[PDB]
Protein backbone atom coordinates (compact mmCIF):
# COMPACT_ATOMS: atom_id res chain seq x y z
CA UNK A 1 0.00 0.00 0.00
CA UNK A 2 1.02 3.60 0.67
CA UNK A 3 -1.14 6.64 1.36
CA UNK A 4 0.02 9.18 -1.24
CA UNK A 5 0.19 6.78 -4.19
CA UNK A 6 -3.24 5.29 -3.45
CA UNK A 7 -4.70 8.79 -3.12
CA UNK A 8 -3.10 9.67 -6.47
CA UNK A 9 -4.73 6.63 -8.07
CA UNK A 10 -8.07 7.60 -6.50
CA UNK A 11 -7.80 11.09 -8.00
CA UNK A 12 -6.93 9.69 -11.43
CA UNK A 13 -9.80 7.19 -11.46
CA UNK A 14 -12.24 9.88 -10.28
CA UNK A 15 -11.19 12.12 -13.17
CA UNK A 16 -11.46 9.23 -15.65
CA UNK A 17 -15.01 8.42 -14.51
CA UNK A 18 -16.04 12.05 -14.99
CA UNK A 19 -14.53 12.03 -18.49
CA UNK A 20 -16.40 8.84 -19.42
CA UNK A 21 -19.67 10.49 -18.36
CA UNK A 22 -18.86 13.45 -20.62
CA UNK A 23 -18.08 11.14 -23.54
CA UNK A 24 -21.48 9.51 -23.02
CA UNK A 25 -23.04 12.97 -23.39
CA UNK A 26 -21.25 13.53 -26.70
CA UNK A 27 -22.21 10.08 -27.98
CA UNK A 28 -25.91 10.64 -27.23
CA UNK A 29 -26.00 13.96 -29.09
CA UNK A 30 -24.25 12.45 -32.11
CA UNK A 31 -26.77 9.59 -32.11
CA UNK A 32 -29.62 12.10 -32.31
CA UNK A 33 -28.10 13.75 -35.38
CA UNK A 34 -27.30 10.40 -37.03
CA UNK A 35 -30.80 9.02 -36.57
CA UNK A 36 -32.51 12.07 -38.07
CA UNK A 37 -30.16 11.81 -41.07
CA UNK A 38 -31.15 8.14 -41.36
CA UNK A 39 -34.81 9.17 -41.34
CA UNK A 40 -34.09 11.48 -44.27
CA UNK A 41 -32.26 8.74 -46.20
CA UNK A 42 -34.87 5.99 -45.67
CA UNK A 43 -37.62 7.09 -48.15
CA UNK A 44 -35.27 7.50 -51.13
CA UNK A 45 -33.73 4.03 -50.84
CA UNK A 46 -37.10 2.48 -49.97
CA UNK A 47 -38.75 3.90 -53.09
CA UNK A 48 -35.82 2.98 -55.33
CA UNK A 49 -35.83 -0.63 -54.14
CA UNK A 50 -39.58 -0.76 -54.76
CA UNK A 51 -38.86 0.42 -58.32
CA UNK A 52 -36.37 -2.34 -59.02
CA UNK A 53 -38.69 -4.79 -57.28
CA UNK A 54 -41.41 -4.17 -59.84
CA UNK A 55 -38.77 -4.38 -62.59
CA UNK A 56 -38.05 -7.89 -61.27
CA UNK A 57 -41.37 -9.10 -62.75
CA UNK A 58 -42.16 -6.83 -65.72
CA UNK A 59 -43.08 -7.78 -69.28
CA UNK A 60 -41.58 -6.63 -72.59
CA UNK A 61 -38.31 -7.39 -70.81
CA UNK A 62 -34.68 -7.47 -71.94
CA UNK A 63 -31.41 -8.69 -70.42
CA UNK A 64 -28.95 -6.82 -68.19
CA UNK A 65 -25.83 -8.09 -66.38
CA UNK A 66 -26.95 -6.72 -63.00
CA UNK A 67 -30.32 -8.50 -63.35
CA UNK A 68 -29.59 -12.14 -64.26
CA UNK A 69 -28.65 -14.89 -61.80
CA UNK A 70 -25.16 -15.74 -62.99
CA UNK A 71 -22.92 -18.36 -61.40
CA UNK A 72 -20.47 -17.48 -58.63
CA UNK A 73 -16.71 -17.70 -59.14
CA UNK A 74 -15.76 -14.94 -56.68
CA UNK A 75 -17.70 -12.77 -54.24
CA UNK A 76 -17.35 -9.08 -53.37
CA UNK A 77 -18.03 -7.48 -49.99
CA UNK A 78 -18.58 -3.82 -49.13
CA UNK A 79 -17.55 -3.50 -45.48
CA UNK A 80 -18.36 -0.56 -43.21
CA UNK A 81 -16.48 0.03 -39.96
CA UNK A 82 -15.50 2.74 -37.53
CA UNK A 83 -12.17 4.55 -37.61
CA UNK A 84 -12.25 4.99 -33.82
CA UNK A 85 -12.23 2.93 -30.64
CA UNK A 86 -14.38 2.87 -27.50
CA UNK A 87 -17.36 1.56 -29.50
CA UNK A 88 -17.56 -1.84 -27.81
CA UNK A 89 -17.31 -4.89 -30.02
CA UNK A 90 -19.51 -3.83 -32.94
CA UNK A 91 -16.72 -3.99 -35.53
CA UNK A 92 -15.44 -7.27 -34.06
CA UNK A 93 -18.84 -8.97 -34.35
CA UNK A 94 -19.42 -7.71 -37.90
CA UNK A 95 -15.92 -8.81 -38.96
CA UNK A 96 -16.45 -12.24 -37.38
CA UNK A 97 -19.74 -12.79 -39.21
CA UNK A 98 -18.19 -11.76 -42.52
CA UNK A 99 -15.28 -14.10 -41.79
CA UNK A 100 -17.79 -16.91 -41.25
CA UNK A 101 -19.43 -16.41 -44.64
CA UNK A 102 -16.07 -15.88 -46.37
CA UNK A 103 -14.91 -19.17 -44.85
CA UNK A 104 -18.06 -20.79 -46.25
CA UNK A 105 -17.15 -19.56 -49.74
CA UNK A 106 -13.52 -20.59 -49.25
CA UNK A 107 -14.78 -24.12 -48.57
CA UNK A 108 -16.43 -24.01 -52.01
CA UNK A 109 -13.29 -22.64 -53.68
CA UNK A 110 -14.83 -19.18 -54.14
CA UNK A 111 -12.55 -16.20 -53.52
CA UNK A 112 -13.54 -12.99 -51.73
CA UNK A 113 -12.85 -9.39 -52.75
CA UNK A 114 -13.23 -6.79 -50.00
CA UNK A 115 -13.80 -3.03 -50.04
CA UNK A 116 -13.51 -1.18 -46.73
CA UNK A 117 -15.22 2.05 -45.65
CA UNK A 118 -13.43 2.35 -42.29
CA UNK A 119 -9.92 2.24 -40.88
CA UNK A 120 -10.64 -0.58 -38.42
CA UNK A 121 -11.67 -2.83 -41.30
CA UNK A 122 -8.52 -1.95 -43.25
CA UNK A 123 -6.28 -2.81 -40.30
CA UNK A 124 -8.16 -5.98 -39.35
CA UNK A 125 -8.32 -7.47 -42.84
CA UNK A 126 -4.82 -6.49 -43.94
CA UNK A 127 -3.39 -8.07 -40.78
CA UNK A 128 -5.63 -11.15 -41.03
CA UNK A 129 -5.18 -11.67 -44.77
CA UNK A 130 -8.30 -10.62 -46.66
CA UNK A 131 -7.84 -9.27 -50.19
CA UNK A 132 -8.66 -5.58 -49.75
CA UNK A 133 -9.30 -4.23 -53.25
CA UNK A 134 -10.72 -0.81 -52.27
CA UNK A 135 -10.50 1.36 -49.17
CA UNK A 136 -11.53 4.78 -47.87
CA UNK A 137 -11.08 6.09 -44.32
CA UNK A 138 -11.88 9.06 -42.11
CA UNK A 139 -15.26 10.02 -43.56
CA UNK A 140 -16.15 12.46 -40.77
CA UNK A 141 -19.02 13.32 -38.47
CA UNK A 142 -21.28 14.01 -41.45
CA UNK A 143 -20.59 11.40 -44.16
CA UNK A 144 -21.37 12.06 -47.82
CA UNK A 145 -22.01 9.68 -50.71
CA UNK A 146 -19.58 11.63 -52.91
CA UNK A 147 -16.45 10.30 -51.21
CA UNK A 148 -17.93 6.79 -50.88
CA UNK A 149 -18.63 6.56 -54.64
CA UNK A 150 -15.00 5.72 -55.46
CA UNK A 151 -14.77 2.32 -53.75
CA UNK A 152 -18.23 1.52 -55.13
CA UNK A 153 -16.98 2.61 -58.56
CA UNK A 154 -14.10 0.13 -58.28
CA UNK A 155 -16.41 -2.70 -57.18
CA UNK A 156 -18.83 -1.89 -60.01
CA UNK A 157 -15.96 -2.01 -62.51
CA UNK A 158 -14.91 -5.37 -61.06
CA UNK A 159 -18.42 -6.70 -61.69
CA UNK A 160 -18.95 -5.14 -65.12
CA UNK A 161 -15.60 -6.32 -66.47
CA UNK A 162 -16.96 -9.79 -65.64
CA UNK A 163 -14.57 -10.84 -62.87
CA UNK A 164 -16.93 -10.33 -59.90
CA UNK A 165 -20.15 -12.37 -60.01
CA UNK A 166 -21.98 -11.80 -56.69
CA UNK A 167 -21.77 -8.75 -54.43
CA UNK A 168 -22.79 -8.32 -50.79
CA UNK A 169 -23.00 -5.43 -48.33
CA UNK A 170 -22.39 -5.86 -44.59
CA UNK A 171 -23.61 -3.42 -41.94
CA UNK A 172 -25.24 -3.21 -38.51
CA UNK A 173 -28.99 -2.57 -38.38
CA UNK A 174 -30.26 0.18 -36.06
CA UNK A 175 -32.99 -2.06 -34.68
CA UNK A 176 -33.58 0.12 -31.62
CA UNK A 177 -32.08 2.88 -29.49
CA UNK A 178 -30.38 0.16 -27.41
CA UNK A 179 -30.22 -2.84 -29.77
CA UNK A 180 -28.44 -3.56 -33.07
CA UNK A 181 -27.26 -6.59 -35.06
CA UNK A 182 -24.67 -7.27 -37.80
CA UNK A 183 -26.06 -8.38 -41.16
CA UNK A 184 -24.86 -9.56 -44.58
CA UNK A 185 -27.13 -8.75 -47.53
CA UNK A 186 -27.27 -9.49 -51.27
CA UNK A 187 -26.56 -6.26 -53.18
CA UNK A 188 -25.86 -6.34 -56.90
CA UNK A 189 -27.50 -9.37 -58.60
CA UNK A 190 -31.15 -8.58 -58.11
CA UNK A 191 -32.84 -10.45 -55.24
CA UNK A 192 -36.24 -12.08 -55.41
CA UNK A 193 -39.63 -10.38 -55.23
CA UNK A 194 -43.23 -11.57 -54.93
CA UNK A 195 -45.23 -10.42 -57.97
CA UNK A 196 -46.39 -10.95 -61.55
CA UNK A 197 -46.24 -8.39 -64.40
CA UNK A 198 -48.36 -5.22 -64.19
CA UNK A 199 -49.52 -4.89 -67.83
CA UNK A 200 -50.25 -1.14 -68.13
CA UNK A 201 -50.36 2.29 -66.35
CA UNK A 202 -49.79 5.62 -68.23
CA UNK A 203 -46.81 5.63 -70.72
CA UNK A 204 -43.86 3.24 -71.41
CA UNK A 205 -41.15 5.97 -71.31
CA UNK A 206 -38.75 3.06 -71.99
CA UNK A 207 -38.15 3.69 -75.71
CA UNK A 208 -38.14 7.48 -75.68
CA UNK A 209 -34.42 7.26 -74.91
CA UNK A 210 -32.37 4.05 -75.17
CA UNK A 211 -33.69 1.43 -72.71
CA UNK A 212 -30.27 -0.14 -72.04
CA UNK A 213 -28.41 3.07 -71.16
CA UNK A 214 -31.20 4.44 -68.96
CA UNK A 215 -31.50 1.14 -67.10
CA UNK A 216 -27.72 1.21 -66.60
CA UNK A 217 -27.95 4.67 -65.03
CA UNK A 218 -30.91 3.65 -62.85
CA UNK A 219 -29.11 0.61 -61.43
CA UNK A 220 -26.05 2.76 -60.73
CA UNK A 221 -28.32 4.98 -58.64
CA UNK A 222 -29.83 1.91 -56.95
CA UNK A 223 -26.51 0.46 -55.77
CA UNK A 224 -25.29 3.87 -54.58
CA UNK A 225 -28.47 4.51 -52.57
CA UNK A 226 -28.24 1.12 -50.87
CA UNK A 227 -24.62 1.79 -49.89
CA UNK A 228 -25.38 5.26 -48.51
CA UNK A 229 -28.26 4.09 -46.33
CA UNK A 230 -26.10 1.25 -45.01
CA UNK A 231 -23.33 3.66 -44.03
CA UNK A 232 -25.68 6.09 -42.27
CA UNK A 233 -27.35 3.27 -40.33
CA UNK A 234 -23.96 1.95 -39.25
CA UNK A 235 -22.93 5.36 -37.90
CA UNK A 236 -26.14 5.48 -35.85
CA UNK A 237 -25.28 2.02 -34.51
CA UNK A 238 -21.75 3.23 -33.70
CA UNK A 239 -23.04 6.08 -31.54
CA UNK A 240 -25.41 3.73 -29.69
CA UNK A 241 -22.61 1.24 -28.99
CA UNK A 242 -20.25 3.98 -27.80
CA UNK A 243 -22.78 5.39 -25.35
CA UNK A 244 -23.39 1.91 -23.90
CA UNK A 245 -19.65 1.31 -23.51
CA UNK A 246 -19.12 4.69 -21.83
CA UNK A 247 -21.91 3.95 -19.34
CA UNK A 248 -20.28 0.62 -18.47
CA UNK A 249 -16.89 2.30 -18.02
CA UNK A 250 -18.41 4.92 -15.70
CA UNK A 251 -19.96 2.27 -13.46
CA UNK A 252 -16.70 0.29 -13.35
CA UNK A 253 -14.77 3.42 -12.39
CA UNK A 254 -17.15 4.05 -9.51
CA UNK A 255 -16.68 0.42 -8.47
CA UNK A 256 -12.90 0.88 -8.35
CA UNK A 257 -13.26 4.11 -6.36
CA UNK A 258 -15.42 2.47 -3.68
CA UNK A 259 -12.72 -0.20 -3.12
CA UNK A 260 -9.53 1.83 -3.44
CA UNK A 261 -11.06 4.06 -0.76
CA UNK A 262 -11.41 1.08 1.58
CA UNK A 263 -7.76 0.18 0.98
CA UNK A 264 -6.82 3.82 1.66
CA UNK A 265 -8.83 4.01 4.89
CA UNK A 266 -7.33 0.79 6.25
CA UNK A 267 -3.85 2.02 5.26
CA UNK A 268 -4.32 5.36 7.04
CA UNK A 269 -5.63 3.70 10.18
CA UNK A 270 -2.81 1.15 10.29
CA UNK A 271 -0.13 3.78 9.68
CA UNK A 272 -1.42 6.01 12.47
CA UNK A 273 -1.58 3.02 14.82
CA UNK A 274 2.01 2.00 14.02
CA UNK A 275 3.43 5.49 14.50
CA UNK A 276 1.56 6.03 17.77
CA UNK A 277 2.76 2.65 19.04
CA UNK A 278 6.35 3.64 18.23
CA UNK A 279 5.96 6.92 20.13
CA UNK A 280 4.38 5.38 23.22
CA UNK A 281 6.85 2.48 23.36
CA UNK A 282 9.80 4.82 22.79
CA UNK A 283 8.82 6.89 25.82
CA UNK A 284 10.17 3.90 27.82
CA UNK B 1 -57.71 3.81 -57.37
CA UNK B 2 -53.93 3.85 -57.38
CA UNK B 3 -51.02 4.77 -55.13
CA UNK B 4 -48.19 7.22 -55.71
CA UNK B 5 -44.91 8.07 -53.96
CA UNK B 6 -42.34 10.86 -54.50
CA UNK B 7 -38.85 11.41 -53.08
CA UNK B 8 -36.33 14.24 -53.42
CA UNK B 9 -33.34 11.89 -52.82
CA UNK B 10 -32.82 13.48 -49.38
CA UNK B 11 -36.51 13.91 -48.42
CA UNK B 12 -39.85 12.22 -49.01
CA UNK B 13 -42.17 14.38 -51.10
CA UNK B 14 -45.43 12.39 -51.24
CA UNK B 15 -46.93 9.00 -50.38
CA UNK B 16 -50.59 8.04 -50.56
CA UNK B 17 -53.62 6.99 -52.57
CA UNK B 18 -54.38 8.93 -55.77
CA UNK B 19 -56.76 9.07 -58.75
CA UNK B 20 -54.86 10.77 -61.62
CA UNK B 21 -51.77 12.91 -62.39
CA UNK B 22 -50.01 15.11 -64.98
CA UNK B 23 -46.20 15.16 -65.27
CA UNK B 24 -43.11 16.08 -67.32
CA UNK B 25 -40.99 13.58 -69.22
CA UNK B 26 -37.97 12.77 -71.38
CA UNK B 27 -38.71 15.54 -73.91
CA UNK B 28 -41.57 17.61 -72.53
CA UNK B 29 -44.75 17.83 -70.48
CA UNK B 30 -47.26 15.01 -70.86
CA UNK B 31 -50.87 14.25 -69.93
CA UNK B 32 -50.85 11.12 -67.77
CA UNK B 33 -53.82 8.84 -66.90
CA UNK B 34 -54.03 5.44 -65.09
CA UNK B 35 -53.89 1.99 -66.80
CA UNK B 36 -52.22 2.87 -70.15
CA UNK B 37 -48.59 1.48 -70.41
CA UNK B 38 -45.84 -0.76 -68.82
CA UNK B 39 -42.36 0.87 -69.24
CA UNK B 40 -40.24 3.77 -67.79
CA UNK B 41 -37.36 6.38 -68.16
CA UNK B 42 -36.02 9.83 -67.31
CA UNK B 43 -37.41 13.29 -66.44
CA UNK B 44 -36.66 16.88 -67.77
CA UNK B 45 -37.17 19.75 -65.30
CA UNK B 46 -40.89 20.11 -64.64
CA UNK B 47 -43.69 19.45 -62.14
CA UNK B 48 -46.48 17.05 -61.13
CA UNK B 49 -50.19 17.23 -60.21
CA UNK B 50 -51.75 14.83 -57.66
CA UNK B 51 -55.56 14.50 -57.78
CA UNK B 52 -56.74 12.36 -54.85
CA UNK B 53 -60.07 11.06 -53.53
CA UNK B 54 -63.01 13.50 -53.71
CA UNK B 55 -60.99 15.37 -56.35
CA UNK B 56 -58.30 17.19 -54.35
CA UNK B 57 -55.04 18.13 -56.09
CA UNK B 58 -51.55 19.26 -55.13
CA UNK B 59 -48.64 20.65 -57.14
CA UNK B 60 -44.97 19.61 -56.73
CA UNK B 61 -41.73 20.89 -58.29
CA UNK B 62 -39.58 18.24 -60.04
CA UNK B 63 -36.02 19.39 -60.73
CA UNK B 64 -34.95 16.10 -62.37
CA UNK B 65 -35.34 12.35 -62.05
CA UNK B 66 -36.98 9.14 -63.30
CA UNK B 67 -40.61 7.97 -63.48
CA UNK B 68 -42.00 4.41 -63.27
CA UNK B 69 -45.48 4.77 -64.87
CA UNK B 70 -46.03 0.95 -65.33
CA UNK B 71 -47.08 -0.20 -61.82
CA UNK B 72 -50.31 0.21 -59.85
CA UNK B 73 -48.26 1.82 -57.11
CA UNK B 74 -46.00 4.22 -58.97
CA UNK B 75 -43.28 6.51 -57.62
CA UNK B 76 -41.04 9.33 -58.85
CA UNK B 77 -37.31 9.26 -58.07
CA UNK B 78 -36.18 12.89 -58.18
CA UNK B 79 -32.60 14.10 -57.67
CA UNK B 80 -34.16 17.27 -56.22
CA UNK B 81 -37.82 18.06 -55.60
CA UNK B 82 -39.62 20.69 -53.51
CA UNK B 83 -43.11 20.78 -52.03
CA UNK B 84 -45.62 23.19 -53.58
CA UNK B 85 -45.89 25.42 -50.51
CA UNK B 86 -42.26 25.09 -49.47
CA UNK B 87 -41.50 26.88 -52.75
CA UNK B 88 -43.28 30.10 -53.70
CA UNK B 89 -43.79 32.59 -56.52
CA UNK B 90 -41.03 34.78 -55.07
CA UNK B 91 -38.63 31.84 -55.17
CA UNK B 92 -39.50 31.09 -58.81
CA UNK B 93 -39.09 34.79 -59.64
CA UNK B 94 -35.64 34.70 -58.05
CA UNK B 95 -34.96 31.67 -60.25
CA UNK B 96 -36.15 33.74 -63.23
CA UNK B 97 -33.74 36.53 -62.26
CA UNK B 98 -30.87 34.04 -61.90
CA UNK B 99 -31.61 32.36 -65.23
CA UNK B 100 -32.03 35.62 -67.15
CA UNK B 101 -28.68 36.78 -65.77
CA UNK B 102 -26.98 33.47 -66.60
CA UNK B 103 -28.27 33.57 -70.19
CA UNK B 104 -26.42 36.88 -70.53
CA UNK B 105 -23.44 35.44 -68.61
CA UNK B 106 -23.06 32.17 -70.56
CA UNK B 107 -21.08 32.38 -73.79
CA UNK B 108 -19.72 28.92 -74.63
CA UNK B 109 -21.29 25.51 -75.22
CA UNK B 110 -19.53 23.93 -72.23
CA UNK B 111 -20.89 26.50 -69.77
CA UNK B 112 -24.26 26.66 -71.49
CA UNK B 113 -24.56 22.94 -70.72
CA UNK B 114 -25.12 24.19 -67.14
CA UNK B 115 -26.84 27.49 -67.93
CA UNK B 116 -29.57 25.67 -69.88
CA UNK B 117 -30.22 23.33 -66.97
CA UNK B 118 -30.44 26.30 -64.60
CA UNK B 119 -32.93 27.97 -66.97
CA UNK B 120 -34.97 24.76 -67.24
CA UNK B 121 -35.11 24.46 -63.44
CA UNK B 122 -36.27 28.08 -63.21
CA UNK B 123 -38.94 27.58 -65.90
CA UNK B 124 -40.17 24.42 -64.18
CA UNK B 125 -40.52 26.40 -60.96
CA UNK B 126 -42.38 29.14 -62.85
CA UNK B 127 -44.91 26.65 -64.23
CA UNK B 128 -45.47 24.79 -60.95
CA UNK B 129 -45.99 28.06 -59.07
CA UNK B 130 -48.82 29.02 -61.45
CA UNK B 131 -50.37 25.55 -61.27
CA UNK B 132 -50.17 25.82 -57.46
CA UNK B 133 -52.84 28.55 -57.47
CA UNK B 134 -55.55 26.01 -58.39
Amino acid sequence: AGAKDIRSKIASVQNTQKITKAMEMVAASKMRKSQDRMAASRPYAETMRKVIGHLAHGNLEYKHPYLEDRDVKRVGYLVVSTDRGLAGGLNINLFKKLLAEMKTWTDKGVQADLAMIGSKGVSFFNSVGGNVVAQVTGMGDNPSLSELIGPVKVMLQAYDEGRLDKLYIVSNKFINTMSQVPTISQLLPLPASDDDDLKHKSWDYLYEPDPKALLDTLLRRYVESQVYQGVVENLASEQAARMVAMKAATDNGGSLIKELQLVYNKARQASITQELTEIVSGAA
Amino acid sequence: TYHLDVVSAEQQMFSGLVEKIQVTGSEGELGIYPGHAPLLTAIKPGMIRIVKQHGHEEFIYLSGGILEVQPGNVTVLADTAIRGQDLDEARAMEAKRKAEEHISSSHGDVDYAQASAELAKAIAQLRVIELTKK
